[PDB]
């Protein structure tokens, strides 16, 4: 029962996800990819027309590809609870519901960089690190920061 | 320095280059798995005996060393020792990827990152394995390279 | 010709090595007269995708471990016995000395 | 009749195969009498040695004893008997019998299936 | 510009950026498109669906072709 | 021939002595192998071998002693078969950062 | 070019093979492509005369005729020329590789490159 | 004794005296999976990488550049 | 398959040295102590109903986490009864394990290879010189802690007129790509 | 006295031209294949098996794929199994031809070399048409094969089989029955079955004595249990009987090739599950899940369950085995490569005892030592 | 050796049944019948046609799925076909491909550096089958032997010009093989 539920939910998540993983900056660090390869099925029954969303300009740090968004509202309530500035929101109703700001409002906060970190899909990505490198290439050293105290 | 002496020197150099091009006597250094493709090159289809290529087992009588296969730290001294016995008019053809820059074992202990580190190689033949067609192309390229040797002119103008 | 006196050339069922250009490889591989159609899945597993049943990689029973002690070892040793029919079978084979033309007359392959 | 060849190049046909086997099996029983009775090795050795001695005593022809035993190659049987003598001598030379007390053995059993096309040694018929 | 000069030094032939800017936008009647790369889907790129509500041309992000809604 | 592990410090010492004997007897062969007669000083070579053995005294495990002797005999066979004031800190500082 | 046969001997073999052949095509570089079916073995029923008898090279075959010559395709070079892409593309160039430093390919960091690029991945202060 | 195995292992003596960092690599911030945590690595602090003059590649001279992160788990 | 002589062995083999047994379709496994490995292989080779008289190979596996990092594995075959068996033990860097050259003469080169790759020395080997790596090799390449590219590299030194060995300075360092998925467990 | 020969290095102790003992030095082609395989993913490690025992390429791919499938438990389709058998037998024919003709050249017979190379060129053309390159074609993968057969390949292979029956008859007529060939081969480097079992011989070198044991019949790892071929054995193991066994194996390989061509089925070429086999180009360009799985299979690999196994196949040289130990990750933790040249080259010492130098080279040719697999 | 002697005597008795057989065997061993037969076969092949390929003018057969020279393609419009997905070196077993990239001027994802070692490439086609956009292809060209290792060290510009030069043949092979996929 649990396995079938996971497979069905993965299929529904992937039925409208764009086939743009190679250009997606979350290659090898995308929760959709890993969970699809771990719990989801190996095939796709969907061959009809997908949905498409125009990109949003959210500042010089967050590059947004809203076609990849799975509408998990993880960043909508992050800006509400942790960031403290309520600009991002889930607006719309149904299969096509967009996320962001109604007006052109660049998101501005000290913690605004964490929005791209919690996005499971490559919907929100670091603009300065747009297409510089993948994940497996980078070696990670655990250090501390000196900009603040 | 004149225009008739220059013509005579050019004719002599052309004759010498023709002889050295038509009488290449390479020696196989057949390690790993470019040597089988080399034997295919020496077979009936892409025959080497037509162009003058005949494999001399003795390095003292050979013209150019064709290193085909992987060069190992245990075998590189042997390769250098055998190369040093070859006569002064000499050439090297590095066949494959192992003998060029280490190939598929570049990041490996006891593997020389190409025969260029041991002996001065003249022509590289890319491939893994390079087709017998490509190896014969490399031998023809060696013929072309030794087709522009102005040894007599260089000796005259010293 | 001297080579038809004896040897393989004298055999009526002798095949030449060289293949003719008009009969060996008629169509070049990049220009084939008929378009291929290679299947990639069974017809059943097209609109009935269900991976938790055909997940052959992960659907395996867990490894079972049992720590047998001296008492268990002695119990098994006393319980067990050997009979003439419980011994391992022998994988026996032997030469036959059979002619080369015995299987299908040397033709069937 | 007489066996022209045993097929195995190392093995050589022996005329008195039945007598050699009888002597080897009798010596096997006499030597295995020294092994402790509780050990399963002694029980198995007595079992198969007595069975082989009985069949080779009942059947006279080497072809008959081979056919009834089902192992074939009385020369191979003689080699096996000699190796059994050597093994019995070794297990008398060193004493492996008896559990060492406070002893634990980890029996591991996994039923992970394998495809039908991997190389698995099929049981003989 | 800087990127093109960084990967290429010929500076005599036309860079792919100039060619892809020179190819005109493709006018389509519908609100969404299917971008495949060329006439043969199997020889192009993975299919990309592009939304055309914004007035400006929308880059395909694959074989970028700038599809524009008709009206 | 390889021998079982030494079960006693005395046995390890005897094996060390045997290895040192082997090195001393094989020293003159290295003379003709390498040909550094100008500044070899065979006595100095023996002193250096003794110094290596003496700097390898901190080891006390007989197994480690036997392994060291095995590797030393291997090295001996290889050599026989001819297979080759500004303080320390400031010099390294002027050389490179990684020191 | 028939006088080259005496000191070439390989062009002689080609001319001997062009007795009963049919000229299936010719390229813009002058290479004449011949085909000869019938009583001919498989491996020797298509070939080329490079029209450069002095210094003919194996790399002078253009990509349009390369497949047909190598028996990859039944399509002659004319059809591939018709199908040649537009808006981009370069003319065929032989494998010089030794005819000159100004001809051979050089890396961006090689000293022989007309423009050599530094590689440090950081910008100094540059007072 | 703490070091006999190293001194007899055949590693060159110059690499047997170097500071290393033993740490458990933390979970990646990009994704919430916890199957790559709980492992411990030896971090040979080998940062001596430069740019190859010919092709701009990342050269190195320390043998322990990647073994601690690749093989030693 | 063919788990006949494996069960027969466990029925007849002395229980003193059978540290653990594994019944698997990937290969029946025996794990014992290094003291009794020679006796165990002698019993199997000589017994009439477990005649594993051919030694397929000897392998080594490195486990840096365990106290005895090295695992010496012996793959054996019984052609008379047509089945493969596996017998393995655990050894560390310094301790010497018994050699089975006397039983299986083919074991000499595999034991030399194990010495070369890991450092597990054998007690009764007629000789134990290195077989695979370069003359004068210093390390044991197949150890996990051993770097992939090694410690030294060779080149031709013109003044010395010989091929010399120098510490590694290789360009284009090995790029380790961490592909591991956090959801694989 | 000791005589040295210098990638085959060999030192011989001689008394009266009689070889008292021979010691080979083999490491000259060591390349760290096992270390590199440990450092690389399974798919990236398949070319290493391509390179090992390079005369017989696809046999090593078959062994590696069988080991991976055993550790992975994935079903291979019947068409993939049949084409794998067909190309394994083509590989066996190639290796036997090369071994026989190099042995003949070492003896002194030079002419069959080029005829068998014409046959080998035809077979390498088959390889190049079905896959990328003539040699080291990474065609056999875990779960199936890389690509389907091009059309016309079966007809070309049938024509080759007929002409190759003629060629084998031809070569046997020239070599077998020659007085010089017999004097070179018979009673040279004889091995008893006990000696072969002790020294771990396999394949022709083990069936030469007459142990009457073959891997394709003892442990059928393919449709081999549906191909009713023949396995020749030698009455008295020596060079001549091993050569005759190789000829008979070439004939039986042709037989198996014809049977596979006749009864090849129509279906798929690789495992059905995309978690273990990459999806097609159209599927990955059309389907979201297929794109995900292609991306994950080409960055990461299939994570085999943590287990250790030894999978052996009947390579043309002999029993080629791979011992794979995993830890649940995408890379093999340990990969031991048992090649059937490592044991035979040990056997050289006792085989070429009391013989002469020409007998030593004849024994080397008969054993067919490829140094890549012995230096794995 | 007594067994060998008696086996030899038995065999000699077996093959000396009668004077006809012994005379036939002696004549066959004396008059070199097998040698004559081998000579006749050799003469037949001397007089038969040859299979030499005549290299520079006649070239050996190939296949569209041939792994020759690595090369980079372009879209029909003219833009680079290669997005910077970095699936080349993720799968390249020999690690012969090095790639670096950044966002272009118009926001497109393109590679600012892409080099392949032809002395490290094993010519295996893993990249050309791992390409999601069919950007990198192993072209049909194989006669590209160079006199210098630095020449054999390719980069993005050389790969792109190779693709532009061999675009038509690469396209034909790609069509024929995309049929087989
Ligand atoms: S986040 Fe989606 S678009 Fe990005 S690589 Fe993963 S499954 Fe693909
Ligand atoms: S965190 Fe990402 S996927 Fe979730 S709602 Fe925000 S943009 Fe969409
Ligand atoms: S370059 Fe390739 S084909 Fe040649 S020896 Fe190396 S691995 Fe073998
Ligand atoms: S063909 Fe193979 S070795 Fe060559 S660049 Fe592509 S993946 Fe690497
Ligand atoms: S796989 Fe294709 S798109 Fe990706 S980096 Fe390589 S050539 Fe470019
Ligand atoms: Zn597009």
């Amino acid at each position: 029962v649990a396995k079938k539920a996971r497979e069905g939910v993965m299929e529904f998540l992937l039925m409208n996800h764009p086939l743009d993983c190679p250009i997606c900056d979350q290659g090898g660090e995308c929760d959709l990819q890993d969970q699809s390869m771990a719990f989801g099925s190996d095939r796709g029954r969907f061959t009809e027309v997908k949905r498409s969303v125009v990109d949003k300009n959210l500042g010089p740090l967050v590059k947004t590809v809203m076609t990849r968004c799975i509408q998990c509202t993880r960043c909508v309530r992050f800006a509400t609870e942790v960031a403290g500035v309520q600009d991002l929101g889930m607006l719309g109703r149904g299969s096509g519901e967009e996320i962001g700001t109604y007006v052109e409002k660049l998101l501005t906060s000290e913690l605004s960089g964490n929005v791209i970190d919690i996005c499971p899909v490559g919907a929100l990505t670091s603009k300065p690190f747009a297409f510089k490198a993948r994940n497996w290439e980078l070696k990670g050293t655990e250090t501390i920061d000196v900009t603040d105290a | 320095v004149s225009k008739a002496a220059e013509f005579v020197i050019s004719k002599v150099d052309d004759l010498m280059n023709w002889a050295r091009r038509g009488s290449i006597w390479p020696m196989t250094f057949g390690l790993a798995c470019c040597a089988v493709e080399m034997m295919h090159t020496g077979a009936a289809r892409y025959d080497l005996d037509r162009f003058g290529i005949i494999f001399r087992p003795s390095p003292r009588q050979s013209d150019c060393m064709i290193v085909a296969g992987t060069l190992t730290n245990k075998m590189a001294p042997a390769l250098r020792k055998v190369y040093d016995q070859m006569p002064e008019p000499r050439w090297v053809i590095s066949m494959g990827s192992c003998a060029n820059g280490g190939g598929y074992y570049h990041y490996s202990y006891s593997v020389v990152r190409g025969c260029d580190r041991i002996v001065p190689v003249d022509i590289y033949v890319p491939g893994c394995p390079p087709t017998a067609e490509a190896l014969l192309y490399g031998l023809l390229q060696l013929q072309k390279k030794i087709n522009r040797r102005k040894d007599f002119l260089h000796w005259w103008t010293k | 010709k001297p080579w038809e006196i004896t040897g393989p050339c004298a055999d009526p069922e002798y095949r030449s090595a060289v293949p003719l250009a008009t009969e060996y490889r008629l169509q070049c591989p990049a220009t084939t007269k008929e378009k291929p159609c290679i299947p990639n899945s069974l017809p059943e597993t097209v609109y009935d995708i269900k991976y938790f049943s055909r997940d052959q990689r992960r659907n395996r029973p867990p490894i079972r471990r049992t720590v047998l002690k001296k008492a268990d070892v002695e119990k098994l040793a006393k319980e067990q016995t050997f009979a003439v029919s419980d011994f391992p079978p022998v994988y026996l084979n032997s030469a036959v000395e059979e002619d080369i033309n015995a299987i299908g007359g040397g033709y069937q392959g | 009749k007489v066996k022209a060849s045993t097929g195995i190049v190392g093995l050589e046909v022996v005329p008195n195969a039945r007598e050699v086997l009888i002597g080897l099996y009798s010596k096997t029983l006499k030597e295995i009498q020294k092994v402790p009775e509780d050990e399963g090795y002694r029980k198995a050795v007595e079992s198969f040695t007595k069975h082989r001695l009985s069949v080779c005593k009942e059947e006279e022809d080497w072809e008959a004893i081979e056919k009834r035993l089902g192992c074939g190659q009385v020369e191979e049987l003689i080699e096996e008997a000699q190796d059994e003598l050597k093994l019995i001598s070794y297990m008398i030379e060193w004493d492996p019998w008896g559990v060492p007390d406070d002893y634990e053995c980890e029996v591991i059993e996994n039923d992970a299936p394998v495809p039908k096309h991997v190389p698995l040694h099929r049981p003989p018929p | 510009s800087n990127h093109t000069a960084k990967w290429m030094q010929d500076t005599s032939k036309k860079s792919p950026m100039e060619l892809i800017n020179e190819v005109p936008p493709i006018k389509v009647e519908g609100r969404i498109v299917a971008c495949e790369g060329d006439t043969n889907p199997a020889l192009g790129h993975p299919i990309e669906f592009i939304c055309l509500d914004l007035p400006e041309p929308a880059v395909c992000k694959y074989c970028g072709l700038r599809y524009v809604q008709d009206h | 021939k390889v021998l079982p592990n030494s079960a006693s410090v005395e046995e390890a010492r005897q094996r060390v002595f045997d290895f040192f004997r082997a090195t001393c007897r094989s020293l003159p062969s290295v003379m003709e192998i390498y040909n550094l007669y100008d500044v070899t000083s065979v006595a100095q070579l023996r002193s250096t071998v003794a110094s290596e053995i003496r700097k390898n005294i901190g080891v006390s495990d007989p197994k480690v002693i036997d392994m060291l002797l095995f590797k030393g005999m291997e090295e001996l066979m290889n050599v026989v078969n001819h297979s080759k004031a500004i303080s320390p800190f400031l010099k390294n500082f002027y050389s490179s950062n990684y020191f | 070019g028939y006088l080259r046969c005496l000191p070439d001997g390989n062009l002689l073999q080609t001319k001997i093979h062009n007795i009963g052949a049919t000229l299936v095509g010719v390229d813009k570089f002058g290479n004449k492509y011949y085909e000869k079916l019938g009583d001919t073995q498989y491996g020797r029923h298509r070939w080329v005369e490079y029209a450069e008898k002095s210094r003919y090279n194996a790399s002078q075959v253009p990509p349009e005729w390369h497949g047909w010559l190598h028996f990859i395709t039944d399509h002659t070079g004319d059809e591939l020329l018709l199908l040649k892409p537009k808006r981009y593309g370069v003319e065929h160039k032989e494998n010089l590789s030794g005819e000159g430093e100004q001809y051979i390919y050089h890396s961006k960091g090689h000293a022989l490159n007309p423009g050599q690029r530094d590689w440090t991945r950081y910008q100094p202060w540059e007072s | 004794k703490p070091g006999e195995i190293g001194m007899v292992s055949g590693i060159p003596q110059e690499h047997l005296r170097r500071r290393v960092v033993i740490y458990s690599p933390a979970r990646t911030a990009s994704q919430q999976g916890s199957g790559k945590v709980g492992r411990w690595k030896i971090n040979f602090l080998s940062t001596q990488k430069w740019e190859n003059p010919l092709m701009g590649w990342t050269s190195t001279g320390d043998p322990y550049a990647h073994v601690g992160d690749s093989a030693l788990t | 398959d063919n788990q006949f002589i494996f069960k027969y062995s466990w029925e007849t083999l002395p229980k003193k040295w059978v540290k653990k047994m594994e019944r698997s379709e990937h290969g029946n496994r025996f794990d014992t102590k290094t003291d009794y490995l020679f006796q165990l292989l002698c019993f199997l080779k000589l017994h009439t109903y477990t005649r594993v008289q051919v030694l397929i190979d000897i392998c080594g596996v490195d486990y840096p986490s365990r106290k005895r990092r090295f695992e010496v594995v012996y793959n054996l075959l019984s052609t008379r009864y047509n089945s493969r068996i596996r017998v393995q033990t655990s050894a560390d860097e310094v301790t010497r394990i018994s050699s089975v050259v006397s039983l299986f003469p083919s074991a000499g080169w595999w034991e030399r290879e194990v010495w070369d790759m890991f450092g597990v020395s054998f007690i009764n080997h007629p000789d134990l010189r290195r077989i695979l790596t370069d003359y004068g090799f210093e390390g044991h390449p197949l150890r996990k802690d051993f770097p992939l590219s090694g410690y030294v590299e060779v080149r031709y030194d013109d003044p010395e007129k010989r091929v010399v060995s120098e510490p590694i300075e290789m360009t284009q360092e090995f790029r380790y790509f961490d592909f591991a998925s956090p959801w694989e467990q | 006295f000791t005589l040295n020969f210098g990638s085959l290095r060999l030192v011989l102790e001689m008394n009266g031209e009689v070889v008292e003992r021979a010691e080979p030095h083999i490491g000259l082609l060591h390349r760290g294949t096992e270390k590199l395989i440990e450092y690389k993913t399974y798919l990236q490690a398949l070319p290493y098996f391509d390179r090992l025992d390079y005369v017989s390429t696809m046999a090593q791919e078959h062994a590696y794929s069988l080991a991976v499938e055993r550790l992975l438990n994935c079903e291979v389709p019947l068409r993939a199994q049949y084409i794998r058998v067909l190309f394994c037998e083509i590989t066996r024919i190639l290796n036997h031809l090369l071994a026989l003709t190099t042995h003949a050249m070492d003896v002194g017979a030079s002419t069959p070399f080029l005829w068998a190379f014409e046959e080998r060129e035809k077979l390498l053309e088959f390889y190049e048409r079905v896959s990328g390159a003539r040699m080291h074609a990474s065609f056999i993968r875990p779960g199936g094969v890389a690509q389907d057969l091009p059309l016309g390949l079966c007809r070309d292979i049938d024509s080759f089989t007929q002409q190759f029956a003629s060629r084998i008859d031809e070569l046997e007529e020239m070599l077998t029955g020659n007085r010089i060939w017999k004097q070179r081969l018979v009673d040279i480097g004889t091995v008893t079955a006990q000696q072969a079992k002790d020294w771990g011989f396999s394949g022709v070198m083990l069936r030469g004595p007459g142990v009457c044991w073959d891997l394709r019949r003892a442990a059928p790892y393919d449709v081999y249990d549906q191909l009713d071929f023949d396995v020749p054995v030698g009455t008295r193991g020596d060079c001549y009987d091993r050569y005759c066994i190789r000829i008979e194996e070439m004939r039986q390989s042709m037989r198996i090739i014809w049977q596979c061509l006749n009864k090849i089925p129509s279906g798929m070429i690789k495992a059905d599950d995309r978690k273990l086999c990459p999806p097609s180009r159209c599927r990955m360009k059309l389907s979201m899940e297929s794109s995900i799985h292609h991306f994950e299979l080409y960055t990461e690999g299939f994570s085999v369950p943590a287990s250790s196994t030894y999978t052996a196949v009947e390579a043309p040289k002999g029993e080629f085995g791979v011992f794979l130990v995993s830890n649940g990750s995408n890379r093999p933790y340990r990969c031991k490569i048992r090649a059937p040249g490592f044991a035979h080259l040990q056997g050289l010492d006792f085989m070429s005892k009391h013989h002469m130098l020409a007998d030593v080279v004849t024994i080397i040719g008969t054993q067919d030592i490829v140094f890549g697999e012995v230096d794995r | 050796t007594k067994l060998e002697d008696e086996q030899r005597e038995q065999l000699a008795k077996e093959i000396s049944k009668d004077w006809s057989s012994v005379f036939e065997r002696s004549i066959n061993t004396l008059f070199l019948t097998e040698m004559v037969r081998g000579l006749m076969l050799t003469l037949k092949y001397f007089f038969e046609t040859k299979v030499t390929i005549n290299y520079p003018f006649e070239k050996g057969p190939l296949s569209p799925r041939f792994r020759g020279e690595h090369a980079l393609r372009r879209y029909p419009t003219g833009e680079e076909r290669c997005i910077a997905c970095k699936l080349c070196e993720a799968i390249c077993p020999a690690q012969a491909i090095t790639i670096e990239a950044e966002e272009r001027e118009d926001g497109s994802r393109r590679t600012t550096r892409y080099d392949i070692d032809m002395t490290k490439c094993i010519y295996c086609g893993f990249c050309q089958e791992a390409c999601p956009v069919d950007a990198i292809v192993e072209g049909p060209n194989f006669e590209f032997a160079t006199e210098t290792h630095e020449e054999l060290l390719y980069d993005k510009e050389k790969l792109l010009e190779n693709g532009d030069r061999w675009e038509t043949e690469i396209a034909e092979n790609l069509r024929s093989e995309s049929l087989y996929r």
